[PDB]
RNA sequence: AAGCGUGUUACCUAUACUCUACCGUCAGGGUUGAUAUGAUGCCCUGACGAGUAGGCAGGCGUGGAGGUCAGUGACGAAGCCUAGACCGUAAGGUCGGGUCGAACGGCCUCUAGUGCAGAUCUUGGUGGUAGUAGCAAAUAUUCAAAUGAGAACUUUGAAG
RNA sequence: ACUAAUCGAACCAUCUAGUAGCUGGUUCCUGCCGAAGUUUCCCUCAGGAUAGCAGAAGCUCGUAUCAGUUUUAUGAGGUA
RNA sequence: GACGUAAGUCAAGGAUGCUGGCAUAAUGGUUAUAUGCCGCCCGUCUUGAAACACGGACCAAGGAGUCUAACGUCUAUGCGAGUGUUUGGGUGUAAAACCCAUACGCGUAAUGAAAGUGAACGUAGGUUGGGGCCUCGCAAGAGGUGCACAAUCGACCGAU
RNA sequence: AAAUAUUGGCGAGAGACCGAUAGCGAACAAGUACAGUGAUGGAAAGAUGAAAAGAACUUUGAAAAGAGAGUGAAAAAGUACGUGAAAUUGUUGAAAGGGAAGGGCAUUUGAUCAGACAGGCCAGCAUCAGUUUUGGUGGCA
């Protein structure tokens, strides 16, 4: 024997959990995210684009479709706590955003349904963002910081 | 043994137990007996007194085997008689047939009075005895018998 | 920190254990503390207090000690229990009948007990029949009628026993012990 | 697969060098305590080392653990393998230093057969 | 004033205070008709943690001894080296690699000539200094030849 | 002064590991506790004994007896 | 405990749910270096040491509370008014183990210088407490008995 | 005479003794070498390999020797001989360096390294629990 022995060896049985009180329960967003708001994206693939709030899904992400055609930002999720809500809104109601949730976004070249998807979504977008002026060319444009631009005062 | 002494866990301190300041040294007050009188006295008068000075009457040439008497008392009187054939003698107490105890053959030269033997008379062959052991003897029924 | 009004991390002071490694006495602690924990009896708890005590603290205690407590009225049919040693006395000519639980009973205590009528248990046969400890009597020997005791507290004044390997006259009996020379203790 | 056990926690991953270990080749770095009466490591002046004490103890849950989550038993021979049959998760074998090469292949090929974690798989191994 | 006096707040940061975790110690407890068979165990609860001289406790290591592991080993024991790995708060333990060649460990106990940094310690070995200080008294050497691997220094001749 | 580099008593061996209240040193870890330099005596003043401080072992019991505190009542004191 | 008529639910005696990347030197460890801040040389005597106090140039090996006679406290063990086989004898697988008679030591008696004498008036005393036990009480408590121990007054033994 | 003594002499048997700075001063040509007029003082020093098989032969060099070759299980065993530590040193490689170096906490960089797919590594978000910190605002005295 290089090693005498353990006299007894620990038990192998493994232990369940204990009952655990805590009850998942939905998540209240801040007041300043209403669907329809624009938003700029601080981070991703597309950093600084400014994007339309539509839906609010159930696994806690925010729906944009910040116009493809407008942008190229396609029908694509983002975190609540990564973007910006700004103070001017844009009418959505006409768009159609039922049938898009985590499962339309699960994971397992671009599906022919993702094409049409995005067609169908932004014509009622595209036509009712012309009402107002400049707005084509603002969600067109990435935002940015310049040198004297303190986010703390910055009104949005 | 060595492996369970304060010697092995004093090893890596340096003084080993001694101190730093008293600094163990050969005698510090002397050897053995030394000063019981000057800076020992103390010492020797709490727990030691009458150590110094002298007492009585010499005796040369003192040989312990005069004095020689050990002591027995009354209520260890009956441990002479042997353990199995003593109960014989406590039944039938009566005179006429009495246990003839020789304690000189016990090993004991005086016999004392300690004292409450049981009412069985007995006789007591003895080089000596105390007043009172005799007379609890007599009380008893028995006699002391003097022997040499 | 802490204005500590007494001494942190002090130990009780009392033995929670016996130092004997007696794997039978052992046992006895084991049934003990088991009677003692499980059960309200106050007689379990110092009987287990006791299974801890050392060679001293456990004096022997004689069959005439047993028996003068047999003359207490009332106490005749009680079960004399002594956590120690039953030793012989001879100087006692009648012993009545009684049950008696010890650790260990010398020959001679064992042949007197028994003689007498009575019986000699050890302190599990107590615990199986006297589970409180119903009807018993705790003897205890006399402690300081040690011979080491007479020096205990050795000073002036005080009638101790001097610590001395050789007695009599021409040891200790001189100036400091009477007036004749020098001063008396 | 080891039992599941928490994150290991080691209070202190650096050795406890004796002071001046560096300083003379004489004194080893083996740990010893400073007795000096003077000694700013004993009397822990800042910027002094550390010195072992109790509060680095590890966590009961987690001492003697390996990182893998088991604990090392040190084996000798096939025998000494199988007391560790009904424990492979607690436990992994570690063949000791002096055993043969020749011996070292029956004891791996036993383990791999019990489940065993060996944590020493490749000593003596012309590779 | 970044000075002096005085007042107000805000702010900075101790191993101190609060909360939590982990370690240890102490104290109080729970636990036997399966204690889900280790009761010097497992677990619950609370508090506490500075330290010379010194005391006690629990452990780590070394030489040898009784027992045991039908323990390891010429298919490589012991030793040594190793900014390679793992365990322990630590004393230390274990593994890989290299070198090596004949014995040596784990555990339970026994025993001691049992653990080093000091003692102007003992014995041995080795440095920096350092290619340094020096190899400067006794007037003095030189040329050629020979020998020789090699000549300021040997031999011979000549001269001084 | 000199008496073999030795002289206010040579050198060699042994008694002899002479004694030293004096100097130096006194070898692993961790844990818990934790001082004194003051009392009396001593050919005592660089030292001891003695009491005190400290540790350990505990023992008899189980909230007592208490208390580096106050209040109330009652004394005492001869300093500012 | 809260809500709910209930069912059940909950933020109520300690983190769960969902998603992504990587699956290796990415995290981590070790080590070298750099950077911020900190860090005087250890040991010793000392009121006080980094000291312009002492020892230490370096390294290996050796190197200092041991053993004995007698003894105090404590602890463990055996037996117990006894106890101690080992001076010896017997026996032996032979310095071991096993067995044993008479003595002897200590204890079971003290005291006095000694000659000597030598321990129950009593339930081996009385009083105050005293753990435990007994009786009665649901319990609190009350009464009885009260070992050890503590205080005190007595009795007995020896000296005077 | 015997029972008693025996650190000398002779012959034996042993050891929980020591293991080459130990154990006798002396494991060895040890009371030797050596020192002192003398009395006296008095060391250091064991180990190639199983066997010498102790390196024939070639080559460079005046030679010592080197480089090969060879014996051998091994020359990382070559009589400067088992292993072969440290101090101290040479070469190579890496790194840093404005009046020391060394160290403690943390991290960057370089180099190096263990483990794991039947969840290992690093994260993001939501709703809670515990401890805090910073605001907005409401109702009362
Ligand atoms: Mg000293
Ligand atoms: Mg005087
Ligand atoms: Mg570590
Ligand atoms: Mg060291
Ligand atoms: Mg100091
Ligand atoms: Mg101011
Ligand atoms: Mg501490
Ligand atoms: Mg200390
Ligand atoms: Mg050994
Ligand atoms: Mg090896
Ligand atoms: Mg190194
Ligand atoms: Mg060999
Ligand atoms: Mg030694
Ligand atoms: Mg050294
Ligand atoms: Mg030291
Ligand atoms: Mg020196
Ligand atoms: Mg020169
Ligand atoms: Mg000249
Ligand atoms: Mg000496
Ligand atoms: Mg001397
Ligand atoms: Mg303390
Ligand atoms: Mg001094
Ligand atoms: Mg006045
Ligand atoms: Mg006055
Ligand atoms: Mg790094
Ligand atoms: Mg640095
Ligand atoms: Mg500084
Ligand atoms: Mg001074
Ligand atoms: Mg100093
Ligand atoms: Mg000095
Ligand atoms: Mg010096
Ligand atoms: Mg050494
Ligand atoms: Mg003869
Ligand atoms: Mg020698
Ligand atoms: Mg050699
Ligand atoms: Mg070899
Ligand atoms: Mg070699
Ligand atoms: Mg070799
Ligand atoms: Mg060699
Ligand atoms: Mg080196
Ligand atoms: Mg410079
Ligand atoms: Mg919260």
């Amino acid at each position: 024997s290089a090693q005498k022995a353990p006299k007894w060896y620990p038990s192998e049985d493994v232990a369940a959990l204990k009952k655990t009180r805590k009850a998942a329960r939905p998540q209240k967003l801040r007041a300043s995210l209403v669907p329809g708001t624009v938003l700029i994206l601080l981070a991703g693939r597309f950093r600084g684009k400014r994007v339309v709030y539509l839906k609010h899904l159930e696994d806690n992400t925010l729906l944009i479709s910040g116009p493809f055609k407008v942008n190229g930002v396609p029908l694509r999720r983002v975190n609540a706590r990564y973007v910006i809500a700004t103070s001017t809104k844009v009418s959505v109601e006409g768009v159609n955003v039922e049938k898009f949730n985590v499962e339309y976004f699960a994971k397992e070249e671009i599906k022919a349904e993702r094409v049409e998807d995005q067609k169908v979504v932004d014509k009622a977008l595209i036509a009712e963002i012309k009402k107002t002026p400049l707005l084509k060319q603002y969600l067109s444009a990435s935002f940015s910081l310049k040198n004297g631009d303190k986010p703390h005062m910055l009104k949005f | 043994p060595s492996r369970f002494t304060k010697t092995r866990k004093h090893r890596g301190h340096v003084s080993a137990g001694k101190g730093r300041i008293g600094k163990h040294r050969k005698h510090p007050g002397g050897r053995g007996m030394a000063g019981g009188q000057h800076h020992h006295r103390i010492n020797m008068d709490k727990y030691h007194p009458g150590y110094f000075g002298k007492v009585g009457m010499r005796y040369f040439h003192k040989q312990q085997a005069h004095f020689w008497k050990p002591v027995l008392n009354l209520d260890k009187l009956w441990t002479l008689i042997p353990e199995d054939k003593r109960d014989q003698y406590l039944k039938s107490a009566s005179k006429e047939t009495a246990p003839v105890i020789d304690t000189l053959a016990a090993g004991y030269g005086k016999i004392l009075g300690k004292g409450r033997i049981p009412n069985v008379p007995v006789i007591v062959k003895a080089r000596f005895v105390s007043k009172l052991a005799e007379e609890k003897i007599r009380a008893a029924g028995g006699v002391v018998e003097l022997i040499a | 920190g802490i204005d500590h009004t007494s001494k942190q991390h002090k130990r009780s002071g009392h033995r929670t254990a016996p130092k004997s490694d007696n794997v039978y006495l052992k046992l006895l602690v084991k049934l003990y503390t088991f009677l003692a924990r499980r059960t309200d009896a106050p007689f379990n708890k110092v009987v287990l207090k006791a299974l801890f005590l050392s060679k001293i603290n456990r004096p022997p205690v004689s069959v005439s000690r047993i028996a003068r407590a047999l003359k207490q009225e009332g106490a005749a049919n009680k079960t004399v229990v002594v956590v120690g040693t039953v030793t012989d006395d001879a100087r006692i000519f009648e012993f009545p009948k009684t049950t008696v639980a010890a650790l260990r009973f010398t020959a001679g205590a064992r042949a007197k007990i028994v003689k007498a009528g009575g019986e000699c248990i050890t302190l599990d046969q107590l615990a199986v029949r006297a589970p409180k400890g119903q009807n018993t009597l705790i003897l205890r020997g006399p402690r300081n009628s040690r011979e080491a005791v007479r020096h205990f507290g050795m000073g002036p004044h005080k009638g101790k026993a001097p610590r001395i390997l050789s007695t009599g006259r021409k040891f200790e009996r001189a100036r400091g012990r009477r007036r004749s020379k020098g001063f008396k203790v | 697969a080891s039992l599941p056990h928490p994150k290991i926690v080691k209070k202190h991953t650096k050795k406890f060098k004796r002071h001046h270990s560096d300083r003379y080749h004489r004194v080893a770095e083996n740990w010893r305590k400073q007795k000096g009466i003077d000694s700013v490591v004993r009397r822990r002046f800042r910027g002094n080392i550390s010195q072992p004490k109790i509060g680095y103890g590890s966590n009961k849950k987690t001492k003697f653990l390996s990182p893998s989550g088991h604990k090392t038993f040190l084996v000798a021979n096939v025998k000494d393998l199988e007391t560790l049959t009904m424990h492979t998760k607690t436990y992994a074998a570690e063949i000791a230093h002096n055993i043969s090469a020749k011996n070292r292949v029956v004891i791996l090929a036993r383990a791999k057969a019990l489940g065993i974690k060996v944590t020493n798989p490749k000593g003596r191994l012309a590779l």
